[PDB]
Protein backbone atom coordinates (compact mmCIF):
# COMPACT_ATOMS: atom_id res chain seq x y z
CA UNK A 1 0.00 0.00 0.00
CA UNK A 2 1.32 3.54 -0.56
CA UNK A 3 0.41 5.89 2.91
CA UNK A 4 -1.26 8.76 2.71
CA UNK A 5 1.59 11.26 4.77
CA UNK A 6 3.89 11.07 1.58
CA UNK A 7 1.15 12.89 -0.46
CA UNK A 8 0.54 15.55 2.83
CA UNK A 9 5.01 15.51 3.01
CA UNK A 10 5.49 16.18 -0.36
CA UNK A 11 3.07 19.24 0.02
CA UNK A 12 4.70 20.69 2.42
CA UNK A 13 7.83 20.56 0.60
CA UNK A 14 6.41 21.54 -2.25
CA UNK A 15 4.41 25.24 -0.10
CA UNK A 16 8.10 25.51 1.16
CA UNK A 17 9.59 25.62 -2.23
CA UNK A 18 6.87 27.48 -4.21
CA UNK A 19 6.87 29.96 -1.53
CA UNK A 20 10.72 30.63 -1.88
CA UNK A 21 10.38 30.92 -5.39
CA UNK A 22 8.11 33.46 -5.37
CA UNK A 23 10.13 35.52 -3.49
CA UNK A 24 13.87 35.67 -4.91
CA UNK A 25 15.18 38.84 -6.41
CA UNK A 26 16.40 38.67 -10.10
CA UNK A 27 19.32 40.94 -10.25
CA UNK A 28 22.83 39.42 -9.59
CA UNK A 29 23.58 36.11 -12.02
CA UNK A 30 23.41 33.78 -8.41
CA UNK A 31 19.99 34.38 -7.77
CA UNK A 32 18.79 33.99 -11.12
CA UNK A 33 20.67 30.67 -10.99
CA UNK A 34 19.12 30.32 -7.51
CA UNK A 35 15.88 30.83 -8.69
CA UNK A 36 16.17 28.92 -12.01
CA UNK A 37 17.68 26.03 -9.59
CA UNK A 38 14.36 26.05 -6.50
CA UNK A 39 11.86 26.13 -10.11
CA UNK A 40 13.53 23.25 -11.36
CA UNK A 41 12.70 21.42 -7.42
CA UNK A 42 9.32 22.64 -7.56
CA UNK A 43 8.60 21.28 -10.66
CA UNK A 44 9.98 17.87 -9.69
CA UNK A 45 7.73 18.15 -6.29
CA UNK A 46 4.88 19.09 -8.45
CA UNK A 47 5.37 15.85 -10.43
CA UNK A 48 5.67 14.14 -7.34
CA UNK A 49 2.72 15.03 -5.87
CA UNK A 50 0.79 14.97 -9.09
CA UNK A 51 1.81 11.12 -9.74
CA UNK A 52 1.77 10.31 -6.27
CA UNK A 53 -2.25 11.31 -5.56
CA UNK A 54 -3.20 9.49 -9.07
CA UNK A 55 -1.69 6.57 -7.33
CA UNK A 56 -3.58 6.83 -4.56
CA UNK A 57 -6.71 7.58 -6.02
CA UNK A 58 -5.93 4.46 -8.01
CA UNK A 59 -5.39 2.14 -5.93
CA UNK A 60 -8.33 3.63 -4.14
CA UNK A 61 -10.37 3.14 -7.09
CA UNK A 62 -12.18 6.98 -7.47
CA UNK A 63 -9.43 8.04 -10.09
CA UNK A 64 -12.46 7.52 -13.47
CA UNK A 65 -13.67 11.43 -12.52
CA UNK A 66 -10.03 12.46 -12.44
CA UNK A 67 -8.67 10.87 -15.33
CA UNK A 68 -9.29 13.93 -17.59
CA UNK A 69 -7.39 16.22 -14.51
CA UNK A 70 -4.74 14.09 -14.60
CA UNK A 71 -4.54 13.39 -18.46
CA UNK A 72 -4.33 17.44 -18.82
CA UNK A 73 -1.66 17.62 -15.83
CA UNK A 74 0.53 14.81 -18.00
CA UNK A 75 0.33 16.36 -21.36
CA UNK A 76 0.88 20.06 -19.82
CA UNK A 77 4.21 18.81 -18.12
CA UNK A 78 5.12 17.43 -21.99
CA UNK A 79 4.88 20.19 -23.16
CA UNK A 80 7.04 22.32 -20.63
CA UNK A 81 9.25 19.35 -21.22
CA UNK A 82 9.63 20.51 -24.18
CA UNK A 83 9.50 24.22 -23.38
CA UNK A 84 13.18 22.87 -21.44
CA UNK A 85 14.60 21.10 -24.13
CA UNK A 86 14.32 23.87 -26.97
CA UNK A 87 15.71 25.81 -24.07
CA UNK A 88 18.38 23.78 -23.73
CA UNK A 89 19.00 23.88 -27.53
CA UNK A 90 18.97 27.81 -27.10
CA UNK A 91 21.74 27.68 -24.76
CA UNK A 92 23.53 25.76 -27.51
CA UNK A 93 22.71 27.97 -30.37
CA UNK A 94 23.81 31.18 -27.93
CA UNK A 95 26.61 29.50 -27.28
CA UNK A 96 25.64 30.89 -23.86
CA UNK A 97 24.33 29.74 -20.23
CA UNK A 98 21.79 32.77 -20.48
CA UNK A 99 18.57 31.57 -21.96
CA UNK A 100 18.44 28.65 -19.06
CA UNK A 101 19.00 31.89 -16.45
CA UNK A 102 16.74 34.37 -18.02
CA UNK A 103 12.83 34.21 -19.10
CA UNK A 104 13.08 36.40 -22.14
CA UNK A 105 11.62 35.80 -25.38
CA UNK A 106 14.99 36.74 -27.38
CA UNK A 107 18.95 36.69 -27.11
CA UNK A 108 20.81 39.69 -28.93
CA UNK A 109 24.05 37.23 -29.67
CA UNK A 110 27.56 37.80 -31.14
CA UNK A 111 30.72 36.21 -31.69
CA UNK A 112 34.02 37.16 -30.35
CA UNK A 113 37.56 34.86 -30.27
CA UNK A 114 37.39 35.12 -26.59
CA UNK A 115 33.12 35.24 -25.58
CA UNK A 116 29.93 34.60 -27.12
CA UNK A 117 27.64 37.91 -26.23
CA UNK A 118 23.99 36.86 -25.26
CA UNK A 119 22.02 39.31 -24.17
CA UNK A 120 17.89 39.02 -23.04
CA UNK A 121 15.51 41.16 -25.34
CA UNK A 122 12.09 41.46 -25.53
CA UNK A 123 11.14 41.57 -29.09
CA UNK A 124 12.17 41.84 -32.50
CA UNK A 125 12.43 45.25 -33.12
CA UNK A 126 13.34 47.48 -36.39
CA UNK A 127 16.70 49.20 -34.47
CA UNK A 128 19.08 47.75 -31.78
CA UNK A 129 20.97 49.91 -29.66
CA UNK A 130 24.08 48.49 -27.87
CA UNK A 131 25.17 50.65 -24.81
CA UNK A 132 29.08 50.85 -23.80
CA UNK A 133 30.44 52.04 -20.97
CA UNK A 134 34.02 52.03 -19.93
CA UNK A 135 35.81 51.75 -17.11
CA UNK A 136 33.13 48.35 -15.01
CA UNK A 137 33.24 47.98 -18.57
CA UNK A 138 29.92 46.70 -20.17
CA UNK A 139 27.43 46.03 -23.02
CA UNK A 140 24.06 47.05 -22.00
CA UNK A 141 20.57 46.68 -23.51
CA UNK A 142 17.39 47.38 -22.01
CA UNK A 143 19.28 47.23 -18.70
CA UNK A 144 20.76 44.02 -18.87
CA UNK A 145 24.53 43.87 -18.93
CA UNK A 146 27.32 41.49 -20.35
CA UNK A 147 30.71 42.37 -19.21
CA UNK A 148 33.45 43.69 -21.70
CA UNK A 149 35.79 41.07 -23.45
CA UNK A 150 36.19 42.20 -27.11
CA UNK A 151 34.71 44.94 -29.61
CA UNK A 152 31.86 45.02 -30.91
CA UNK A 153 30.69 42.92 -34.14
CA UNK A 154 29.50 44.98 -37.71
CA UNK A 155 26.51 42.20 -37.64
CA UNK A 156 24.79 40.75 -34.33
CA UNK A 157 21.77 38.33 -34.44
CA UNK A 158 18.51 37.86 -32.24
CA UNK A 159 17.78 34.45 -31.73
CA UNK A 160 14.40 32.80 -30.62
CA UNK A 161 13.44 29.43 -30.51
CA UNK A 162 12.67 29.35 -34.24
CA UNK A 163 13.16 33.07 -35.49
CA UNK A 164 17.02 34.64 -36.23
CA UNK A 165 16.91 38.01 -37.23
CA UNK A 166 20.32 40.27 -38.06
CA UNK A 167 20.97 43.18 -37.74
CA UNK A 168 24.35 45.57 -39.48
CA UNK A 169 26.03 48.19 -37.66
CA UNK A 170 24.97 51.46 -38.52
CA UNK A 171 26.09 54.28 -36.34
CA UNK A 172 28.16 54.40 -33.28
CA UNK A 173 27.44 57.65 -31.05
CA UNK A 174 30.62 58.78 -29.22
CA UNK A 175 30.10 61.36 -25.92
CA UNK A 176 31.34 63.96 -28.80
CA UNK A 177 28.06 63.06 -30.49
CA UNK A 178 25.73 62.96 -27.58
CA UNK A 179 27.15 64.72 -24.59
CA UNK A 180 27.14 61.31 -22.40
CA UNK A 181 30.92 61.08 -21.10
CA UNK A 182 32.55 57.57 -21.15
CA UNK A 183 29.70 56.15 -22.92
CA UNK A 184 29.18 55.23 -26.66
CA UNK A 185 25.93 53.74 -28.74
CA UNK A 186 25.86 51.12 -31.41
CA UNK A 187 23.08 51.10 -33.09
CA UNK A 188 21.81 48.60 -35.53
CA UNK A 189 19.21 48.12 -38.54
CA UNK A 190 17.45 45.00 -39.29
CA UNK A 191 18.64 43.43 -42.08
CA UNK A 192 15.61 42.80 -44.21
CA UNK A 193 15.90 40.91 -47.50
CA UNK B 1 15.80 17.86 -34.28
CA UNK B 2 15.82 20.20 -37.17
CA UNK B 3 12.14 19.49 -38.80
CA UNK B 4 10.31 19.16 -35.47
CA UNK B 5 11.80 22.53 -34.38
CA UNK B 6 10.43 24.17 -37.66
CA UNK B 7 7.27 22.24 -37.18
CA UNK B 8 6.90 23.47 -33.85
CA UNK B 9 7.31 27.06 -34.07
CA UNK B 10 3.91 27.71 -36.47
CA UNK B 11 1.88 25.36 -34.45
CA UNK B 12 2.95 27.57 -31.14
CA UNK B 13 1.84 30.89 -33.29
CA UNK B 14 -1.32 29.98 -34.84
CA UNK B 15 -2.86 28.39 -31.15
CA UNK B 16 -1.73 32.02 -29.69
CA UNK B 17 -3.74 33.56 -32.51
CA UNK B 18 -6.44 31.25 -32.18
CA UNK B 19 -6.84 31.70 -28.19
CA UNK B 20 -6.79 35.66 -29.54
CA UNK B 21 -9.40 35.37 -31.38
CA UNK B 22 -12.06 33.27 -29.28
CA UNK B 23 -11.67 35.30 -26.33
CA UNK B 24 -11.56 38.87 -27.56
CA UNK B 25 -15.05 39.39 -26.98
CA UNK B 26 -14.60 37.98 -23.03
CA UNK B 27 -11.26 40.12 -22.85
CA UNK B 28 -13.00 43.33 -23.61
CA UNK B 29 -15.73 41.99 -20.94
CA UNK B 30 -13.36 42.61 -18.20
CA UNK B 31 -11.93 45.90 -19.48
CA UNK C 1 -14.18 15.80 10.16
CA UNK C 2 -12.13 16.98 7.45
CA UNK C 3 -11.85 14.39 4.28
CA UNK C 4 -8.63 13.39 2.79
CA UNK C 5 -9.88 14.14 -0.60
CA UNK C 6 -10.57 17.73 -0.70
CA UNK C 7 -6.54 17.39 -0.31
CA UNK C 8 -6.80 15.44 -3.87
CA UNK C 9 -8.74 17.64 -5.37
CA UNK C 10 -6.95 20.58 -4.74
CA UNK C 11 -3.53 18.75 -5.61
CA UNK C 12 -4.78 18.01 -9.35
CA UNK C 13 -6.52 21.74 -9.47
CA UNK C 14 -3.02 23.22 -8.34
CA UNK C 15 -0.82 20.79 -10.53
CA UNK C 16 -3.53 22.04 -13.52
CA UNK C 17 -3.25 25.48 -12.90
CA UNK C 18 0.84 25.44 -11.71
CA UNK C 19 1.27 23.21 -15.32
CA UNK C 20 -0.68 25.52 -17.41
CA UNK C 21 1.47 28.53 -15.73
CA UNK C 22 4.71 27.14 -17.02
CA UNK C 23 3.79 26.99 -20.55
CA UNK C 24 1.71 30.36 -21.10
CA UNK C 25 4.44 32.82 -23.44
CA UNK C 26 4.47 36.56 -22.25
CA UNK C 27 4.66 38.31 -25.68
CA UNK C 28 1.67 40.33 -25.85
CA UNK C 29 -0.62 42.37 -22.63
CA UNK C 30 -3.61 39.68 -22.59
CA UNK C 31 -1.02 37.16 -22.53
CA UNK C 32 0.62 38.34 -19.29
CA UNK C 33 -3.09 39.07 -17.93
CA UNK C 34 -3.78 35.81 -18.64
CA UNK C 35 -0.64 34.77 -16.86
CA UNK C 36 -0.63 36.74 -13.76
CA UNK C 37 -4.31 35.90 -12.98
CA UNK C 38 -2.91 32.37 -13.50
CA UNK C 39 -0.45 32.85 -10.98
CA UNK C 40 -2.55 34.14 -8.69
CA UNK C 41 -4.94 31.19 -8.40
CA UNK C 42 -1.85 29.01 -8.07
CA UNK C 43 -0.89 31.07 -5.22
CA UNK C 44 -4.44 30.73 -3.64
CA UNK C 45 -4.94 27.09 -4.28
CA UNK C 46 -0.96 26.28 -2.89
CA UNK C 47 -2.23 27.93 -0.05
CA UNK C 48 -5.35 26.27 -0.02
CA UNK C 49 -3.49 22.80 -0.08
CA UNK C 50 -1.04 24.12 2.93
CA UNK C 51 -3.37 24.93 5.07
CA UNK C 52 -5.86 22.08 4.27
CA UNK C 53 -2.74 19.98 4.96
CA UNK C 54 -1.57 21.25 8.33
CA UNK C 55 -5.33 20.71 9.05
CA UNK C 56 -5.34 17.09 8.03
CA UNK C 57 -2.04 17.20 10.36
CA UNK C 58 -3.59 18.62 13.19
CA UNK C 59 -6.93 16.55 13.12
CA UNK C 60 -4.77 13.51 13.36
CA UNK C 61 -2.31 14.33 15.83
CA UNK C 62 1.07 14.60 14.00
CA UNK C 63 1.55 18.17 13.26
CA UNK C 64 4.76 18.65 15.74
CA UNK C 65 7.18 17.52 13.41
CA UNK C 66 5.96 19.08 10.40
CA UNK C 67 4.99 22.77 12.07
CA UNK C 68 8.71 24.16 11.74
CA UNK C 69 8.16 23.37 8.15
CA UNK C 70 4.06 24.88 7.66
CA UNK C 71 6.02 28.10 10.16
CA UNK C 72 8.30 28.70 7.07
CA UNK C 73 5.56 28.13 4.14
CA UNK C 74 3.59 31.07 6.12
CA UNK C 75 6.49 33.15 7.24
CA UNK C 76 7.21 33.34 3.27
CA UNK C 77 3.69 33.37 2.20
CA UNK C 78 4.15 36.70 4.61
CA UNK C 79 6.59 37.90 2.97
CA UNK C 80 4.92 37.24 -0.57
CA UNK C 81 1.77 39.04 0.24
CA UNK C 82 4.25 42.24 1.60
CA UNK C 83 5.58 41.94 -1.99
CA UNK C 84 2.58 42.17 -3.98
CA UNK C 85 1.28 44.99 -1.94
CA UNK C 86 4.70 46.94 -2.83
CA UNK C 87 3.80 45.71 -6.49
CA UNK C 88 0.77 47.47 -6.07
CA UNK C 89 1.84 50.52 -4.74
CA UNK C 90 4.39 50.43 -7.57
CA UNK C 91 1.62 50.41 -9.56
CA UNK C 92 0.13 53.40 -8.07
CA UNK C 93 3.72 55.30 -8.26
CA UNK C 94 3.80 54.58 -12.23
CA UNK C 95 0.31 55.62 -12.68
CA UNK C 96 0.05 52.19 -14.52
CA UNK C 97 -0.85 48.69 -14.50
CA UNK C 98 2.41 47.59 -16.04
CA UNK C 99 4.28 46.55 -12.43
CA UNK C 100 1.48 43.69 -12.04
CA UNK C 101 2.02 42.71 -15.85
CA UNK C 102 5.66 42.70 -15.62
CA UNK C 103 8.61 41.56 -13.53
CA UNK C 104 10.72 43.77 -14.24
CA UNK C 105 13.03 45.57 -11.28
CA UNK C 106 12.83 49.20 -12.45
CA UNK C 107 10.32 50.88 -15.00
CA UNK C 108 11.08 53.90 -16.93
CA UNK C 109 8.31 56.33 -16.10
CA UNK C 110 7.22 59.83 -17.47
CA UNK C 111 3.95 61.94 -17.30
CA UNK C 112 2.07 63.54 -20.09
CA UNK C 113 -1.15 64.61 -19.95
CA UNK C 114 -2.76 62.16 -21.91
CA UNK C 115 -0.57 59.26 -20.88
CA UNK C 116 1.29 58.37 -18.26
CA UNK C 117 4.37 55.96 -19.59
CA UNK C 118 5.93 53.13 -17.76
CA UNK C 119 8.49 50.39 -19.48
CA UNK C 120 10.05 47.58 -17.68
CA UNK C 121 13.90 48.13 -17.70
CA UNK C 122 16.24 46.07 -15.35
CA UNK C 123 18.68 47.87 -13.67
CA UNK C 124 19.94 51.07 -12.82
CA UNK C 125 22.39 52.43 -16.09
CA UNK C 126 24.34 55.62 -16.48
CA UNK C 127 21.99 56.20 -19.41
CA UNK C 128 18.92 55.46 -21.17
CA UNK C 129 17.59 55.05 -24.57
CA UNK C 130 14.42 55.43 -25.33
CA UNK C 131 14.14 54.29 -29.07
CA UNK C 132 10.47 56.12 -31.11
CA UNK C 133 9.47 54.25 -33.86
CA UNK C 134 6.80 56.77 -36.25
CA UNK C 135 3.77 55.44 -38.26
CA UNK C 136 3.08 51.19 -35.32
CA UNK C 137 4.28 54.79 -33.83
CA UNK C 138 5.82 53.32 -30.65
CA UNK C 139 8.09 54.00 -27.58
CA UNK C 140 10.96 50.87 -27.18
CA UNK C 141 13.34 50.13 -24.18
CA UNK C 142 15.27 46.97 -24.91
CA UNK C 143 12.79 45.34 -27.05
CA UNK C 144 9.36 46.48 -24.65
CA UNK C 145 6.93 48.77 -26.38
CA UNK C 146 4.47 51.57 -25.06
CA UNK C 147 2.14 52.83 -27.80
CA UNK C 148 2.94 56.84 -29.19
CA UNK C 149 0.32 58.96 -27.35
CA UNK C 150 2.47 61.99 -27.21
CA UNK C 151 6.12 63.31 -27.22
CA UNK C 152 8.81 62.85 -25.14
CA UNK C 153 10.16 65.08 -21.48
CA UNK C 154 12.75 66.29 -20.92
CA UNK C 155 13.30 64.25 -17.13
CA UNK C 156 12.13 60.73 -16.88
CA UNK C 157 12.16 58.69 -13.55
CA UNK C 158 13.02 54.97 -13.17
CA UNK C 159 10.98 53.61 -10.07
CA UNK C 160 11.51 50.46 -8.14
CA UNK C 161 9.94 49.41 -5.07
CA UNK C 162 12.77 51.44 -2.72
CA UNK C 163 14.66 53.84 -5.16
CA UNK C 164 13.94 56.51 -8.04
CA UNK C 165 16.43 58.13 -10.07
CA UNK C 166 16.20 60.70 -12.75
CA UNK C 167 17.13 61.23 -15.47
CA UNK C 168 18.30 63.96 -18.29
CA UNK C 169 17.38 64.54 -22.03
CA UNK C 170 20.75 65.30 -23.20
CA UNK C 171 20.88 64.15 -26.82
CA UNK C 172 18.18 63.26 -29.80
CA UNK C 173 19.62 60.90 -32.51
CA UNK C 174 17.62 61.59 -35.54
CA UNK C 175 17.81 59.94 -39.07
CA UNK C 176 19.89 62.22 -40.67
CA UNK C 177 22.76 61.46 -37.66
CA UNK C 178 22.61 57.75 -37.29
CA UNK C 179 21.13 56.35 -40.81
CA UNK C 180 18.32 54.49 -39.85
CA UNK C 181 15.13 55.72 -41.49
CA UNK C 182 12.23 56.31 -39.53
CA UNK C 183 13.46 55.93 -36.06
CA UNK C 184 14.49 58.31 -33.26
CA UNK C 185 16.74 57.85 -30.69
CA UNK C 186 16.60 60.12 -27.28
CA UNK C 187 19.39 60.01 -24.97
CA UNK C 188 19.08 60.13 -21.05
CA UNK C 189 21.61 60.79 -18.83
CA UNK C 190 21.72 60.22 -15.23
CA UNK C 191 21.34 62.57 -13.21
CA UNK C 192 24.26 62.76 -9.94
CA UNK C 193 22.95 64.37 -6.97
CA UNK D 1 3.43 53.93 4.38
CA UNK D 2 6.17 55.50 3.80
CA UNK D 3 8.00 54.43 7.03
CA UNK D 4 7.71 51.25 6.34
CA UNK D 5 9.04 51.29 2.84
CA UNK D 6 12.28 53.22 3.98
CA UNK D 7 12.55 49.92 6.32
CA UNK D 8 12.15 47.33 4.26
CA UNK D 9 14.12 48.49 1.50
CA UNK D 10 17.77 48.22 3.53
CA UNK D 11 16.45 44.81 4.93
CA UNK D 12 15.80 43.55 1.84
CA UNK D 13 19.39 44.72 0.22
CA UNK D 14 21.41 43.48 3.11
CA UNK D 15 19.99 40.35 3.33
CA UNK D 16 20.74 39.75 -0.30
CA UNK D 17 24.30 40.85 0.05
CA UNK D 18 24.68 38.50 3.66
CA UNK D 19 23.19 35.44 1.72
CA UNK D 20 26.11 36.42 -0.81
CA UNK D 21 29.03 36.30 1.34
CA UNK D 22 27.83 33.34 3.22
CA UNK D 23 27.58 31.15 0.13
CA UNK D 24 30.46 32.95 -2.18
CA UNK D 25 32.88 29.45 -1.27
CA UNK D 26 29.67 26.94 -1.90
CA UNK D 27 28.93 29.08 -5.35
CA UNK D 28 32.66 28.75 -6.44
CA UNK D 29 32.22 25.29 -5.50
CA UNK D 30 29.66 24.17 -7.79
CA UNK D 31 31.57 26.20 -11.01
Amino acid sequence: SLPFGWLIVGVALLAVFQSASKIITLKKRWQLALSKGVHFVCNLLLLFVTVYSHLLLVAAGLEAPFLYLYALVYFLQSINFVRIIMRLWLCWKCRSKNPLLYDANYFLCWHTNCYDYCIPYNSVTSSIVITSGDGEHDYQIGGYTEKWESGVKDCVVLHSYFTSDYYQLYSTQLSTDTGVEHVTFFIYNKIVD
Amino acid sequence: FSKLREQLGPVTQEFWDNLEKETEGLRQEMS
